[PDB]
Formats: C-alpha cells, structure tokens, sequence
C-alpha cells in the first residue's frame, strides 16, 4: 500500500563508516544515486549538482552541517571540500602497501608537497 | 569466569532437574552464591559477536551495521548549537565589552570553562573586589526577561 | 546557560517510545515482558513491552 | 513573458553553460547584494537574476 | 513536593507553569526579579503552604515578571491548575484554602511593610529581625533566635548593606545586647527586654 | 580541490609502512605499533592499551 | 456609598466596624497604623473598588490594626459582614467581583513596594512619581502629570527624610524638568522623558 512506500529525508541519521545517509527503507533513508544516475547528471548541461550531491549531500562531513547551517542562516552555501569516502580509500590503499602522494605542485618554484 | 560461567550451567542443570528449565535464579543463587544480576551479566559476558555484515536476513540484499551511524552527529544538532553560540553572544556582547571577556575568561564562550576568578581578576587588569561583583552583575543583567527571556527559547 | 538559569538540568534521556507518523488507530493491546512477565527478553533486559 | 525570456536569454547567448552561470552568480549577488531587500519570496533572486538578465539586460 | 538546594531559584519571568505551589517544607524565598537587577525576595514559607499566584494573574496568561528562588533547599509541593482553576471554581471553601494560603503571602507582606523601608537600616534590620525570629527562629536558652546559616549581605538586601550585617550586627552581638553567633549563628536573646 | 592536483600510485617500503603509525610522544618514546589482537576489554569497555583499539596510537 | 472628610479616618484599630469598605471615589489612601510613630498609608484605591479585609483576616477574629483614612474627599460603599458571608459562601461568580478586587489590591501592594525597597531618597521617587500619574494621575499637555496637590513630606513618608528632599521635588520640576507646578499642580512630563 502507498504508505508501505513513502519516505523523505531532510536528514537524519549517518553511516558508521561512511557517513553516508543511512538509507534503508524504514527508517529515514536516502536515495542512492549510483552511476548511471550520474549518467543522467553529467549527461546534462551545468552538473554543479551533480558536484553537490556528491557531497554535501552526502559527505563533506563537515559539509554537510555547515551548509545546512548555511541555509538557515538566509544566504547560500559555501564551497564544498573533498568527500569523505576518498580519504577513506586512501587509508585502505595505504594499507596496502602503497605511497600516495596526492599533491600539490605551487609556487612559482613550483612546490610538491603531500596533505591529510 | 568462562569455567564458573560452565560450572554454573552444569549447577544449574542439576536445579532444571528438579525445577525444570531452571526457572529458579536467586535460588538458583541460594547455589550460585550471586544474585542474577551477574548470572544474566555472565549470560550476555558470554556472547560471541557478530560480523558486521552477515548479510540481512529475509534478503541477501545487504550486510549489518549498515543501518546505524558511527559516533558522531546530525547537522541538525551541529547548528542548533552554533546558533547558540553567537546567539548569545551578541547578546552578552551588548553590555559592557570588557567584563564581557572576563564573561568569556571566568568561563567559556571559547575554550576555557574559567580562567579561576582569581587568575582572571589580574588577568584583565589585576583585581580582586570588581570580580564576583560584575559577575553576578553580569549574569543578572543578561537575565530576567527581555535579557535572559532570549535563550528562554534557545536554552541549549 | 545553565547559569543565566542556573538550571541544575536534569540527567536522563527519555527515550519514551512514540507513534511514529502517519498511525493512527485505535491501540489494542500490549504485552509486556519481564521476570515475572514471562521474562522473555535478551540476557540483561528488564521489561519488553 | 519570462518562460520566453527564459528562451530568448540562451536562445541567443553564450555556451547554454556560460550563461547559466553567470546567471546564477548574479543571482548570488543579488542575493547576497540587496540582502532579503524587498522579501522577494515569489520573484526569487535567481528569477530575478534570470528577467533582468533576459529582459532587463536584453 | 518538588524542592531544591540552599543556593538555586524556582523560577523566572516569562515561565508559565504558574499555578500555585505548595511550600511542602523550607523557606524557598521567592527572589522578585527587577530589569537591570537588585531582587528582593519578598516571599518565604512554612510547611504545606503555596506561593507563586500565576494562572491567577493577568489570567492563565500571567507572565510571572517575577524571577523565584529554591532558599534554602527547598520543600514545595504544588497541584495542576484545575485544583485552582476546576477545583476551585467549585465551593468557595475550596478557592478561599488558597486565598487563605494567599492571605499568608499577603501577611507576610504587611509583616514587611513598616518593617521594611522603615527608615534606619538598624532600626529597620532589628523591625523584622525579631520577626525573623519568629518565622524560622531556633528558640534555645539566651531566648528566641533564629539560627540558619546566613551571609551579610544577603542581609544587605535586608537594608542596601555593605558592612553593616557584618558591622552593626557585631554591636548586638556584644557591644549592643540582643544576639550572638557560632561561625554562622544568630542568638536572639530576646522578644524585647535588653536592645528591646 | 585546490589541495592536491595528481595521486602518486606505488608502494610502501618497511619504513613507509612503519611510516604509517609512529605516533612519537614528548616524553619520547614511539608508538603506532600494536602489541595485543584482542579487542575492548570484557569489563569496562576500553580499549586496551596496545590492542587493535589502543587509544595510544590511534 | 460612605465617604468621609478628605485626609480623615475610615475607622482605627480596635474597630474593624463594619468589615467592608469598598472604596468608591475619591481615590482614598488607608494608612497603616502601629507602634512606629510613622503610620503608612498602604491602601489606595479607584472607583467601585473595595476595601474590608476586615471579618477575614486570621480567620475574622482581626481588628483593623492599620488606623485608616479618608484620604481625598472620600468615596466609598460597603457592606454587611454577613452580605459578604452569603455571597462567598454561595457561587463564587458574585465575588469572583470581589477575589479580582482582592488581586487588584494585592498586587497595588508589590507595586510601589517595588519602589519603596529602593532604600534611597531619590530613584525610589522618580520610580514612584510615575506610579501616581499611572493611577491617579492627570495627562495633559507635558505627559501623563497627576495634578493632586502635593504636600512634599506627602512622599517623605516612603522615604524617611525631612526637607532636603522638598527641595528635591523641586528637582522634578527643576533639574529633572519631569514635571510642573501650579498652585500645587503636578506636571509628570514624561513617562520618563525629561528625566528617564
């Protein structure tokens, strides 16, 4: 019946390990948008969206209350930072016997460094 | 414990003989020389865990313990509070600037809970009867409606 | 905030069990579940309802 | 009308991007510019943003 | 029976839980509060008794305007309004148990008035000492003292004090003839008599 | 995004490796390593203090 | 509708006489009365409004202990003991009337006693001038003034000074430009505003 299947979430509840809304079907989930979804966003023309909900919608932790602050401030959001999900590949990855480097490559001498 | 947790099974087999399913405990006790409270401790004591991922159950579809949260907190917390905090702070930061840090030092609004009157009353300018004085001054005023009746609805 | 209240706030959650939404309707029963209720709950657990 | 505003503004424009963009910082300005001015509640600053740059602008 | 500590208030303006109480024990003075600051309590009670006039005001919409205080640890029973509000609207009987109640906080008052802004701040501290005395009073040997454990300048908002409790008081204390104390004690010799 | 521009694939030597958890403290003397398997303690619920939860290296 | 000559009497301790006494017109002061050669006029009232906390108080059994007064060319009706007895004793509603006078008595009582606990010769004023042009006061041009005449030591009884404060009203009318004076008229200008 239609109350069977209903559902909404402004937010609610996270995932352990990934933060990411905890959807599941009773209780405040959250509609997964796997890549063929994506491959109706950036299959569109301006995907800022996309870039969002990637996110702050479901990652930046911090992101994500900021913004939602944000809103209930009056103005706009600000500029999202790098999900979640990554830094965590990374600590996989470096389980593993690896050397991840992501990094920069600044000033005018031009600057290799490494970051979280 | 794993073994008197074994002897207490064995013992308590022996009282389900004659009291069948061993509803007795605290009886159980007049032999397990403990009250339940630990039994039913040892009980759970004596669990094995779970992955955190055998998958559901009434459908493969998906693992455990993805349908909880780790230790941190909903946005909609997050705010509230930070509200709270400049909420007030304009609100304390509206009547004396200067006792308003010692209103910050003595206690929070940034990362001591206090700075101890005393270390506070030179802190700011060296003193010792103009303390406890705007203190109470302070809090009084922010108080009683119009003052207090601010957070009377942010009370966080 | 206490302190403008000086509310000595009080200590315990309250998890209070509420109709969720979008239920209505008419209770009909309950059945709770403890020692003498049967007892039938996980090891450590006081009262099931 | 502003759905042919709407038209005529990436009807005859930059990248369909290009413009949104720029339309949309406008709006931002807009927004954050003439900060909750007249309410605007109905003609949101993106709208705004959209007929004064499709009309007005045009 | 709701209560509280020696150092704590019941309540404050704008908090519309305002029906009467019920002092189960304790004084629980109610601290009034005022705009910038300075609050008297006026109100101080006895076992069983109620404080605290709220849906009874400007209506069941009263704002206290009114800060309280739990003085000392507090004993303070209180009802749901009905019993003011339903209960009451029965027999008089019924509405006149509080008004009676409320004719206490109102005698308490008129025992203020006269006492209070007398017009010396010795005089006057002595006015409602004795009937200080004679509300909380611990009569023992020398005569009817109160003993509570008690400041100087809470005492000020006895008068507008700085160091009289501590200095005026002392001349009662022996210089004056009419108290003594023990660390924190108060010795009224006397209804009248020596100091009178 | 303006933190980085290229990953760096490759592998993590023994130093690298122990380059992953050396948590040196003041009074100096390192840690990161683990010297326990076992999990949070069966009675309180803490967490060792070297085990896979040592608070003392993560 | 009883009234008596201005600044007169309503009855004195030792005679309650008939309990009631509600206050019509003028607008009439009871003062006080005891032992302290001051005596303050506590009751002050409006039209229809009572006065007769008389057969009641302790339980009847209570003698007016506070002298009274027929402050203005009084107005004042009353009432039998018994009138009262009946009524309250049937419905409430007939003296909801009068627990709402009560109320309006009560709290006349706080308010003022608000100012009168400011134990100083001057906000304590400032503070109560604006009460009085609140009741019984007259607005005309400059603001809300009462326009009784005022007999200085009039709000030296509040007080406790002599006459440094009758040159202090002059203040009000002076320095504090809040009010005027007109053979003896009574020009609050402002609900604060020449002098807060």
């Amino acid at each position: 019946l239609v109350d069977d299947k209903i559902h909404a979430r402004s937010t609610g509840p996270y995932s352990l390990v990934t933060q990411q809304p905890l959807g599941g079907k009773a209780q405040q989930g959250g509609q997964r948008f796997g890549e063929m979804e994506v491959w109706a966003l950036e299959a569109f023309g301006a995907a800022y969206t996309l870039q969002e909900l990637l996110t702050v919608k479901s990652d930046d932790m911090q992101g994500r209350n900021e913004a939602l602050n944000a809103i209930v401030k009056g103005k706009a959001i600000p500029r999202p930072g790098t999900p979640e999900s990554f830094k965590v590949l990374m600590r996989e990855l470096q389980s593993l016997g690896l050397d991840i480097a992501v990094h920069k490559v600044e000033t005018q001498a031009d600057g290799s460094s490494l970051d979280v | 414990l794993y073994e008197t947790i074994s002897r207490i099974k064995k013992t308590t087999k022996l009282l389900s003989q004659e009291m069948g399913r061993k509803p007795t405990e605290e009886e159980i006790a007049t032999r397990m020389e403990m009250t339940i409270e630990k039994l039913r401790f040892i009980a759970k004591s004596a669990q094995l865990p779970i992955s955190l991922e055998t998958p559901i159950g009434k459908e493969e579809d998906s693992r455990l313990g993805d349908f909880i949260e780790s230790d941190g907190e909903t946005p909609e917390d997050q705010v509230s509070k930070n509200l709270l905090r400049e909420d007030l702070e304009k609100v304390l930061d509206s009547l004396s600037p200067r006792e308003r840090d010692v209103l910050r030092l003595r206690y929070g609004l940034d990362d001591g809970r206090m700075k101890t009157l005393e270390e506070i009353g030179q802190i700011f300018n060296v003193t010792r009867e103009r303390i406890r004085q705007i203190e109470a001054k302070a809090l009084r005023k922010l108080r009683h409606p119009n003052r207090n009746s601010v957070l009377k609805e942010y009370i966080r | 905030l206490r302190a403008i209240f000086g509310e000595k706030a009080r200590d315990v959650r309250d998890n209070s069990l509420r109709v969720p939404n979008g239920e209505k309707g008419r209770v009909v029963d309950v059945r709770l579940f403890t020692r003498e209720q049967g007892d039938e709950l996980p090891p450590g657990a006081n009262m099931v309802v | 009308q502003i759905m042919h505003r709407a038209e005529d503004l990436i009807s005859a424009a930059s990248n369909r991007y290009r413009i949104t963009v720029q339309v949309a910082n406008r709006a931002k300005r807009r927004r954050y510019e003439e900060f909750e001015s007249a309410e605007d509640a109905m003609m949101k600053p993106v709208l705004r943003a959209i007929i004064e740059m499709s009309d007005e602008l045009t | 029976v709701e209560t509280f500590e020696r150092n704590k208030t019941i309540f404050f303006p704008g908090d519309p839980a305002e029906r009467v109480y019920f002092l189960l024990k304790g004084a629980v003075k109610l601290s009034r509060v005022y705009e910038a600051g300075e609050e008297i309590t006026v109100a101080l009670l006895r076992e069983n008794s109620v404080f605290g006039v709220l849906s009874l005001l400007t209506g069941n919409k009263s704002d206290r305007f009114y800060h309280a205080v739990a003085f000392t640890p507090v004993e303070l029973l209180s009802a749901p309004i009905e019993q003011v509000e339903q209960a009451l609207k029965e027999n008089p009987e019924l509405s006149m148990l509080m008004l009676r109640g409320l004719s206490s906080r109102i005698l308490q008052t008129e025992m203020m008035i006269e006492t209070l802004a007398h017009r010396d701040m010795g005089s006057r501290l002595v006015s409602f000492l004795l009937i200080l005395c004679r509300d909380f009073g611990v009569p023992c040997a020398d005569g009817i003292t109160i003993d509570l454990k008690l400041s100087h300048q809470a005492i000020a908002e006895a008068i507008g004090s700085t160091r009289v409790t501590v200095t005026r008081l002392l001349g009662d204390l022996r210089e004056k003839k009419m108290i003594s104390i023990h660390k924190k004690k108060i010795t009224v010799h006397k209804p009248v008599t020596l100091s009178r | 995004t303006n933190q980085f521009d290229y990953v760096k694939i490759g592998l993590a030597s023994p130093e690298r490796i122990r380059q992953w958890g050396e948590r040196t403290l003041p009074n100096g003397q390192v840690v990161g390593e683990v010297t326990k398997p076992e999990t949070i303690n069966y009675r309180t619920l803490k967490p060792e203090m070297d085990g896979l939860f040592c608070e003392r290296i993560f």
